[PDB]
């Protein structure tokens, strides 16, 4: 029963639980949090983005990142030993080898971690609603770091690990994608919004409903942990909203569950949208308008205005942003308003 | 001995029922700290101001305040001697030391109760008049300062008037405006674009002449609160709770941190553009101003030049039929100031004086305000959103506007915090409801 | 009681914590470089 | 070994003779620049009048040719428009600048000799991001 | 059409509102 | 509930801690500072010296043209600067 | 016997009405009704409005730009800047239209009216014995809405740039800003993303763990969401049975022991950063914009070495130029 021997140890309730997941989650969920930090202050991506990455370069926390490989690369999983660096951490490094290293690990580390909840939820024995809810970020990442590049040109145009790095990515889509007009994303928004409201509507709705089941003028003493039954009478809270916002709850059994949906739900939504994006198959235009605009120098909606910003945020952007494709944009050709 | 009988930790602070000599000497404690900053930062501002360089190109916000009264002034706004400044700065650090000296006192060896020891420097919040009285008292301490300006602009060296005949120069306000309707009319109307509640002040005497109407009212308030107990109506309403008082006296500041944040931003007078920055609108005008001269000199005829939008390239009418600067600069037609006024006519800008009368100095002054406009960056770097790294001044009018809001807001929400929970003490809900007696369980459920 | 020191809850902190104190010191060496 | 002195080696006067700079005296042209001109012409372009730039060509064509230290010095002493006449010191601050916008009062020869270098030194650095504003960067 | 649809899908969010704020099946305390 | 909790909640207060640790931090802080102080970082990752981005002249950017021999490019693009 | 008014004030404060008509409600209700019905109609047939000063009516709408995502209610004209445009001004209702008079009318009602809600949001917090800080969490909300409807306007020139009330006009207004202030390069916008990108990852858990921990009351005979009959002072979900898991997910101490710590904070996360962003915006209302790293990073010779934030720049320069083209005749945009 050596199998059960290994087992026995691993899953032994330490301080920070290890277990089977651990042989996956932990290693990968390390070189990843890791590799990020390593390059974060040490490597430059001057060979793919002719920009400065590392703090060593003088970069700022925000402006630092482990920017994706040169689009000249493709989707090659830039192995250390692959025909790329041919074996040469230094080179492999300069070739922005790591970003594949940081994504795939973070990939499998994001795997091991959902499996990590499932392990526990099974051990302590509880509904798999944690791990189930982890689909949300699972999809999201996969969508924006794996399928997208894959569906586009190179790993290049894939997100790059840094904040000003991803801040880029937003305006990228706004530029050549007009993300803000894709129904789906408008649900992603929807989720992260409805959910942020719930997290708090219910959040401050509890703190301000509960009872005097303790002594002082403070609540951190009030009954618990699992003893006395329920701190907030959902009846005294109920009638408050059904007179204020019109419709209130009943059965926290669903409130919690409805709280599961909203976010994880919508999040997933955009992820689809994004898959639309790898295929440039996006929601950019509204023909009905283009034609109604074409023949009418007097027809104008925010639809159109916005649409321009896009052209701006692309003619000015692109050249210095997609170097591999040597863009030669003469000052004239350059679109830009009156007086600016 | 608290934390167990006392309610909480973070909220540990607040212990105060009927009285407390620790909390008294705690406001005298902080009300002293505040004094410390006044001076320390002052001695940190003079410790810097280059011989002669824009007062706003250097991060000065206190020094500029001292200037408005007429200290270090100079014809035009140019500091004469780096001294009047150092006086208030150190007199504040020594003021600060004084604040320090007896606050820690009431705080550690100072007598607890204000009933056991003293019987006059002793309160109780339910004490309807004790509180009522102290009111008219600090009201009087304000009726006093409310006069400092009155004799400072009228007796010890008037206020710097950038609305002076020859230019910016500390003049001595001898004729304060004491016309009941004009000084009481200011607050009583004008909210938006038309004009500001009171951020709308033209001359330096409507202020001094009014800061006179204020030094009495509040002064005559004490002879009213110190002299009388609450009336017959206000008894009701008002939760004379201890906490509640923090709120009633608190959410007022939120109002002022706002009516302040708008003063540093718009008011040119009390906010001499020479000591602080050039009001957001002002800069926008200097923009057109410049390029209008630039272009007029190159032979263009501004009067007739038709915009590209077809509107008016340099000049266009206002919904009042007045004349005003075009471009986008239109939004700011209500703006007024000394460098422009002479180049202004009866129906707004005057096509004539604008053509030749365009004297040589107004060019650079209206040029400075362009270059240095109220816009900067989170990490200092004056210029538009995407300006390379070179200039790095961030308008004071910008910091004072940003600052005061952030605070002015939290306060409003701070008004809520207490004004509504204190409405839970006089009701006993504060701490939640009674697990057996819940008022919604004894109600004909609407459904 | 009888507690050990080479616990697993120990190897963990030492994987990311020790290299970090190497990192912050490495960084600190940069707050000076120039040209 | 990036900003060699053969690059700090600029033409001080018209005639065609040359004066070289130190890694040192450069910073000041700059430190000065920002104290002194920042307001406008940042990156090498006048904001009061975009029409005119601090580019090497421009200056060279100007009159009197200002593509030389003495010249940018002449200017910093006496300010005149492009092409000969119209002394513009009554507007554009200069050592003349009848004590106007004091940013000028203080400076000295050590100063003007350098700032002026900074202007001709830059483009040698910044390809031409020096004259072109907004579009480059 | 196009607009006729927009004003419709809308006026039902208004009905759907009226209906769940007055045709709420009362919550029972048992 | 059950907890195989090792010390922790005080091992900071540990007398042998802040001792054998008053030896480890600085033996770690500067350990890393030297990876930086030598210039070592560079040669480790390939990162350029604030002097080693563009050649002493040319205005090009060493953009890796190809994929299969990417390294060879990087080699000559490096030797480049001189 | 009490006179008629005494009745009046009890009916407005009666904890009995289907919906509370609180004192704050005597102003909220008439107010919000106004905002809406005006708008909802303007949203149908909104006559071409000319936001910017330039007489070039840009009017998305239904009977004009009949789409939901295109249209909206358009702003106020620079022309009348920060000026109050009372419908009784425009020498013709049709005037009021050009200048977008409907905008103000609605936005001010929805502004003060939703504060009334903020207000009459606590009126049960008292007229019903129970902790009042519910309306306090509604601060993260009302405020922010103001930050984008009142503050920025008092900030810049005029209501001309006040988050138009439209789907796309949103996007527009969003972009404009990101081009005029580096708000994405800001540690204030960050805090909204901090809480919003939090309340989310978080609503996901308390929802998660809470359903993940429920007794046993039906066995798929039907639903498990019946495991709580409304009104019971019991707690359908176990607490330590819950924590038991997360505490196990991330080492103990890291999972919540006390329920009070649980929830409550569930506000803590959002409302805190939600205020910040609300402010971040109210801040760039006086132009204390995001950090500037344009060029920041340099070389030895002085060659410029691009920070990431440099590209981000072009993505702004881009729009900076195109934004409101033909509406400015000079080179620097101070609003
Ligand atoms: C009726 C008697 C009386 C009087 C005259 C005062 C007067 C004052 N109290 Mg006060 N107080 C009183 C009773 C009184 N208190 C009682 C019974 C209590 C509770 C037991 C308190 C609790 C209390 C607290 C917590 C605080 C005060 C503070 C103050 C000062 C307000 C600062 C200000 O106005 O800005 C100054 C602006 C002016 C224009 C002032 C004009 C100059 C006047 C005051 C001349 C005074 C001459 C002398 C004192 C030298 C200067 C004094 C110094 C404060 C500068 C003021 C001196 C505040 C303070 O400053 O103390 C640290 C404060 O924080 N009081
Ligand atoms: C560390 C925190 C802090 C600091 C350093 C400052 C600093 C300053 N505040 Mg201020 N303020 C703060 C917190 C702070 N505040 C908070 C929490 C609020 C509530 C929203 C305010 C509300 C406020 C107002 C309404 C005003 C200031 C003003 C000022 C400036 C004048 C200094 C002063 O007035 O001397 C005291 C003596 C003076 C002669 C200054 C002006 C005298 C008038 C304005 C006072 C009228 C009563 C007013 C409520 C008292 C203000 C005191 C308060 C600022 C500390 C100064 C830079 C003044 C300025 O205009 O800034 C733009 C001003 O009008 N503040
Ligand atoms: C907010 C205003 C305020 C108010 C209402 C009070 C009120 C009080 N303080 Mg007090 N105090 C204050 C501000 C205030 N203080 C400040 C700002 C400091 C530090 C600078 C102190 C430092 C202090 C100490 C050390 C003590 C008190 C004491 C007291 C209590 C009795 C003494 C007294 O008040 O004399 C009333 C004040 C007068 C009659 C004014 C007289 C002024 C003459 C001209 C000079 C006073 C002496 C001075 C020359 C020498 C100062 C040294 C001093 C510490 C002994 C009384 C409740 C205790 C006390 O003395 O009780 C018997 C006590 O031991 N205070
Ligand atoms: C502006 C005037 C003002 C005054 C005089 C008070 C006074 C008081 N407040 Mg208060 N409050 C205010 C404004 C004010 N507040 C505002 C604007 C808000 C938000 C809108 C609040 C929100 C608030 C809450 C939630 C509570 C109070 C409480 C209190 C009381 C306890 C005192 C206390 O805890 O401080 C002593 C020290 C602290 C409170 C700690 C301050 C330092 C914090 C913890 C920062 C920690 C550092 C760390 C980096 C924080 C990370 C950020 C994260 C916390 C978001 C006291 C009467 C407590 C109470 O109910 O009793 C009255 C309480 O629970 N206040
Ligand atoms: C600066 C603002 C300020 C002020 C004026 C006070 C004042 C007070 N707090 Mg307090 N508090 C604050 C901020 C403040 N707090 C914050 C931010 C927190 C969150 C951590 C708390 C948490 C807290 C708790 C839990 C308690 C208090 C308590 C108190 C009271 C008793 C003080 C005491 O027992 O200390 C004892 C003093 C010492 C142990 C030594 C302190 C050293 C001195 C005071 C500082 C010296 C200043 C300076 C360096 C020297 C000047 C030199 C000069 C002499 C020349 C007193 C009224 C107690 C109370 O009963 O009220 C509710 C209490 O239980 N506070
Ligand atoms: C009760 C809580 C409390 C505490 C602990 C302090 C503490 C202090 N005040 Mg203060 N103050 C308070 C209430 C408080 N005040 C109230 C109710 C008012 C009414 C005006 C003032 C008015 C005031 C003035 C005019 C001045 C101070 C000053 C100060 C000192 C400067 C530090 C500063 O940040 O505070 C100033 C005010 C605040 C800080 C308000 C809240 C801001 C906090 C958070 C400070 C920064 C902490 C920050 C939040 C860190 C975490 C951020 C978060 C995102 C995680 C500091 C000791 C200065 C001083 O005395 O000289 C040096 C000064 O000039 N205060
Ligand atoms: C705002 C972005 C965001 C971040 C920062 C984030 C972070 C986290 N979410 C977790 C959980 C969850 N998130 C969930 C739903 C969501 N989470 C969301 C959004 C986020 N969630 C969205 C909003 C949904 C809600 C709608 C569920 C409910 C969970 C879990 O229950 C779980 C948890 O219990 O948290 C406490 C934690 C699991 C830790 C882990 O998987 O380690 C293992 C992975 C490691 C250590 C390696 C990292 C893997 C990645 C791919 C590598 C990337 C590394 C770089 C990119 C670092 C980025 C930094 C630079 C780019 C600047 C972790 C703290
Ligand atoms: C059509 C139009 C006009 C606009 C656009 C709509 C758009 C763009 C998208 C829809 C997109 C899709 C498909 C999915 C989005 C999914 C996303 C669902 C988020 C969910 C948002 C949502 C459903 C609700 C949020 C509701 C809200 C803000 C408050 C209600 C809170 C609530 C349920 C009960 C209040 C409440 C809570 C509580 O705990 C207690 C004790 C009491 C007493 C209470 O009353
Ligand atoms: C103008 C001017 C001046 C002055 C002025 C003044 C001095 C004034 C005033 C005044 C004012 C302006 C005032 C005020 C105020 C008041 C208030 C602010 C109030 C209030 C209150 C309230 C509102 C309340 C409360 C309540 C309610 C709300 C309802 C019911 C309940 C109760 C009763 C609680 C001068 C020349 C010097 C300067 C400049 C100009
Ligand atoms: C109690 C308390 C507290 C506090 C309090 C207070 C009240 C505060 C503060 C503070 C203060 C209130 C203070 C003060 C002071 C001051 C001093 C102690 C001073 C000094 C200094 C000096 C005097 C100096 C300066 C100078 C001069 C002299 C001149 C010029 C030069 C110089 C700059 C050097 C604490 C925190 C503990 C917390 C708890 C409670
Ligand atoms: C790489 C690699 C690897 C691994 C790795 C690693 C191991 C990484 C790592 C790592 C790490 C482990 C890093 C780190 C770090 C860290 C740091 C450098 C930090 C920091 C910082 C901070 C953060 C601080 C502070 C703070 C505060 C206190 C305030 C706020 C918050 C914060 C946190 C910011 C191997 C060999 C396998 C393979 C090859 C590649
Ligand atoms: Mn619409 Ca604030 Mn960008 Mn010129 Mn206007
Ligand atoms: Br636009
Ligand atoms: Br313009
Ligand atoms: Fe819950």
């Amino acid at each position: 029963g050596w199998f059960d021997i290994l087992d026995d140890w691993l899953k032994r309730d330490r301080f920070v639980f290890v277990g089977w997941s651990g042989i996956l989650l932990f290693p990968c969920a390390y070189l990843a949090l890791g590799g990020w930090l390593t390059g974060t202050t040490f490597v430059t991506s001057w060979y793919t983005h002719g920009l400065a990455s590392s703090y060593l370069e003088g970069c700022n926390f925000l402006t630092v990142a482990v920017s994706t490989p040169a689009n000249s690369m493709g989707h090659s999983l830039l192995l250390l030993w692959g025909p790329e660096a041919q074996g040469d951490f230094t080179r492999w490094c300069q070739l922005g080898g790591l970003w594949t290293f940081i994504a795939l690990h973070g990939a499998f580390g994001l795997i091991g971690f959902m499996l990590r909840q499932f392990e526990i939820a099974r051990l302590v024995g509880v509904r798999p609603y944690n791990a189930i809810a982890f689909s949300a970020p699972i999809a999201v990442f996969v969508s924006v770091f794996l399928i997208y590049p894959l569906g586009q040109s190179s790993w290049f145009f894939a997100p790059s690990f840094g904040v000003a790095a991803i801040f880029r990515f937003l305006l990228f889509f706004q530029g050549f994608h007009n993300w803000t007009l894709n129904p789906f994303h408008m649900m992603g928004v929807a989720g992260v919004l409805g959910g942020a409201l719930l997290c708090a509507i219910h959040g401050a709705t509890v703190e301000n409903t509960l009872f005097q089941d303790g002594e002082g003028a403070s609540t951190f003493r009030a009954f618990n942990p699992t003893q006395a039954e329920e701190t907030y009478s959902m009846v005294t809270a109920n009638r408050f909203w059904s007179q204020i916002f019109g419709i209130a709850f009943s059965n926290k059994r669903w409130l919690h569950f409805f709280m599961l949906f909203v976010p994880v739900t919508g999040l997933w939504m955009s992820a689809i949208g994004v898959v639309g994006l790898a295929l440039n198959l996006r929601s950019y235009d509204f023909i009905s308008q283009e034609i109604r605009a074409a023949e009418d120098p007097e027809f104008e909606t925010f639809y159109t205005k916005n649409l321009l910003l896009n052209e701006g945020i692309r003619a000015w952007m692109a050249p210095q942003d997609q170097p591999h494709e040597n863009f030669v944009f003469p000052e004239e050709v350059l679109p830009r308003g009156n007086a600016l | 001995d608290q934390e167990s009988s006392g309610f909480a930790w973070w909220a540990g602070n607040a212990r105060l029922i009927n009285l407390s000599g620790k909390l008294l000497g705690a406001h005298v404690a902080h009300a002293g700290l505040i004094v410390f900053w006044a001076g320390a930062m002052t001695l940190f501002e003079l410790a810097h101001f280059i011989p002669e360089k824009p007062m706003y190109e250097q991060g000065l916000i206190l020094i500029p305040h001292i200037a408005t009264l007429g200290w270090g002034v100079g014809p035009g706004g140019e500091v004469v001697d780096t001294f009047p400044f150092f006086v208030v700065g150190v007199v504040h650090l020594i003021s600060s030391a004084v604040l320090g000296f007896g606050g820690v006192y009431h705080a550690i060896r100072g007598p607890e109760t204000l009933e056991e020891y003293s019987s006059f420097f002793g309160y109780d919040w339910k004490d309807k008049n004790k509180m009522t009285t102290i009111l008219g008292f600090h009201l009087i301490v304000l009726g006093i300062g409310a006069l400092l300006l009155v004799a400072k602009a009228m007796f010890f060296g008037g206020l710097y008037d950038t609305w002076a005949p020859g230019g910016g120069d500390v003049r001595v306000i001898t004729n304060p405006t004491l016309d009941p309707r004009v000084i009481f009319g200011y607050l009583l109307k004008s909210p938006f674009g038309g004009e500001g509640w009171i951020v709308s002040v033209n001359n330096l005497e409507d202020v001094v002449g009014g800061h006179i109407w204020i030094g009495l009212i509040c002064i005559a308030g004490g002879i009213w609160h110190i002299l009388t107990t609450p009336f017959g109506w206000a008894r009701r309403a008002f939760i004379w709770s201890g906490e509640a008082y923090l709120s009633y006296s608190l959410g007022a500041l939120s109002m002022m941190g706002f009516i302040a944040t708008c003063f540093v931003w718009f008011n040119n007078t009390v906010y001499p553009s020479e000591f602080y920055g050039p009001t957001g609108p002002e800069a926008s005008q200097a923009q057109a101003m410049t390029f209008l001269i630039r272009d007029q000199k190159l032979g263009a005829n501004v009067g007739s030049a038709q915009g590209p939008t077809g509107l008016g390239k340099y000049l266009m009418r206002s919904p009042t039929g007045e004349i005003i600067f075009g471009g986008e600069t239109m939004r700011f037609w209500d703006f007024r100031g000394p460098w422009l006024e002479p180049l202004r006519g009866p129906n707004g800008l005057d096509l004539n004086k604008i053509k030749n009368d365009i004297q040589p100095w107004q060019e650079r002054r209206a040029a400075e305000y362009m270059t240095h406009a109220p816009l900067g960056s989170l990490n200092s770097v004056g210029g538009v959103a995407t300006e390379i790294n070179s200039v790095n001044f961030v308008s004071p009018r910008s910091w004072l506007a940003t600052s005061h809001f952030v605070l002015a807001f939290f306060f409003l929400v701070g008004h809520l915090w207490h004004a509504g929970r204190a409405r839970a003490a006089a009701a006993g809900f504060e701490k939640g409801i009674d697990r057996e007696s819940e008022p919604v369980l004894s109600m004909p459920s609407l459904d | 009681v009888s507690y050990p020191i080479f616990t697993v809850r120990w190897v963990a902190v030492h994987t990311l914590a020790v290299p970090t104190i190497f990192f912050l010191g490495a960084i600190a060496a940069m707050q000076f470089i120039q040209r | 070994a990036e900003l060699t002195p053969e690059v700090l080696t600029v033409p001080l006067n018209s005639e065609g003779k040359t004066i070289t700079l130190t890694e040192k005296q450069y910073l000041e042209g700059k430190r000065l620049f920002q104290y002194a001109c920042a307001s406008c012409h940042v990156g090498g372009i006048t904001k009061t009048n975009p029409s005119l730039d601090l580019r090497t060509e421009t200056l060279a064509l100007a009159t009197p040719p200002r593509d030389n230290i003495e010249g940018l010095v002449d200017y910093m002493k006496n300010p005149t428009t492009y092409d000969g006449e119209q002394e513009i010191a009554e507007v554009h601050p200069s050592l003349r600048s009848a004590d106007i916008f004091p940013k000028m009062r203080n400076l000295t020869e050590k100063d003007l000799v350098a700032i002026a270098g900074h202007i001709l030194v830059e483009p040698k650095i910044l390809g031409d991001k020096w004259g072109g504003g907004k579009v480059y960067y | 059409m196009e607009t006729i649809t927009y004003v419709f899908i809308f006026a039902c969010i208004i009905a759907l509102f009226f209906f769940a704020i007055f045709f709420r099946e009362p919550p029972r305390i048992t | 509930g059950t907890t195989g909790e090792r010390p922790f909640s005080d091992i900071i207060t540990s007398v042998r801690y802040w001792v054998i640790h008053s030896i480890t931090i600085p033996a770690l802080f500067i350990a890393g500072w030297l990876f930086v102080s030598t210039g070592l970082a560079y040669d480790v990752f390939g990162t350029p010296r604030p002097d080693s981005y563009y050649a002493q002249e040319q205005r090009s950017i060493p953009l890796v043209t190809d994929r299969f021999e990417a390294k060879q490019q990087v080699e000559t693009f490096l030797e480049q600067l001189k | 016997s009490a006179n008629l008014w005494e009745r009046f004030c009890n009916w407005v404060t009666s904890t009995d009405n289907r919906l509370y008509v609180g004192w704050f409600g005597v102003i909220m209700i008439p107010t919000l009704l106004a905002a809406t019905i005006c708008f909802v109609i303007a949203f149908i047939a909104a006559p071409p409005v000319d936001i910017d000063g330039i007489r070039e009516p840009v009017s998305g709408s239904l009977l004009y730009g009949n789409n939901i995502i295109t249209g909206a209610v358009v702003p106020s004209s620079n022309a009348i800047g920060l000026h109050f445009y009372p419908i009784w001004e425009a020498a013709s209702l049709d005037e009021w239209l050009y200048n977008g008079g409907p905008y103000q009318l609605i936005i001010f009602h929805f502004l003060l009216g939703a504060s009334c809600y903020m207000g009459r949001q606590w009126e049960l917090s008292y007229r019903l014995g129970m902790r009042p800080w519910i309306c306090v969490a509604y601060s993260a909300p009302l405020a922010s809405a103001f930050a984008v409807f009142l503050i920025y306007p008092i900030g810049q020139g005029s209501f001309s740039d006040g988050m138009p009330l439209g789907i796309s006009g949103t996007f527009n207004f969003m972009i404009v800003f990101q081009a005029e202030h580096n708000i994405l390069m800001h540690p204030f916008h960050q805090l909204g993303v901090a809480g919003v990108f939090g309340g989310a990852l978080f609503c996901a858990m308390h929802g998660s763990l809470v359903t993940s921990s429920l007794i046993r009351e039906t066995t798929e005979t039907e639903s498990a969401n019946y495991g709580y009959k409304f009104g019971q002072e019991e707690e359908t979900y176990n607490i330590v049975a819950a924590h038991g898991y997360f505490g196990r997910l991330i080492f103990q101490y890291a999972s919540f022991n006390n329920s009070r710590s649980l929830h409550f904070f569930l506000a803590a996360w959002r409302v805190v950063g939600v205020w910040f962003a609300a402010l971040g915006i109210s801040t760039m209302a006086f132009n204390l914009n995001g950090f500037n790293f344009n060029h920041s990073v340099i070389d030895a010779k002085g060659n410029v070495i691009n920070t990431w934030a440099d590209i981000i720049n072009r993505a702004n320069l881009g729009m900076e130029v195109m934004h409101e083209r033909n509406a400015h005749n000079f080179p620097l945009d101070l609003a």
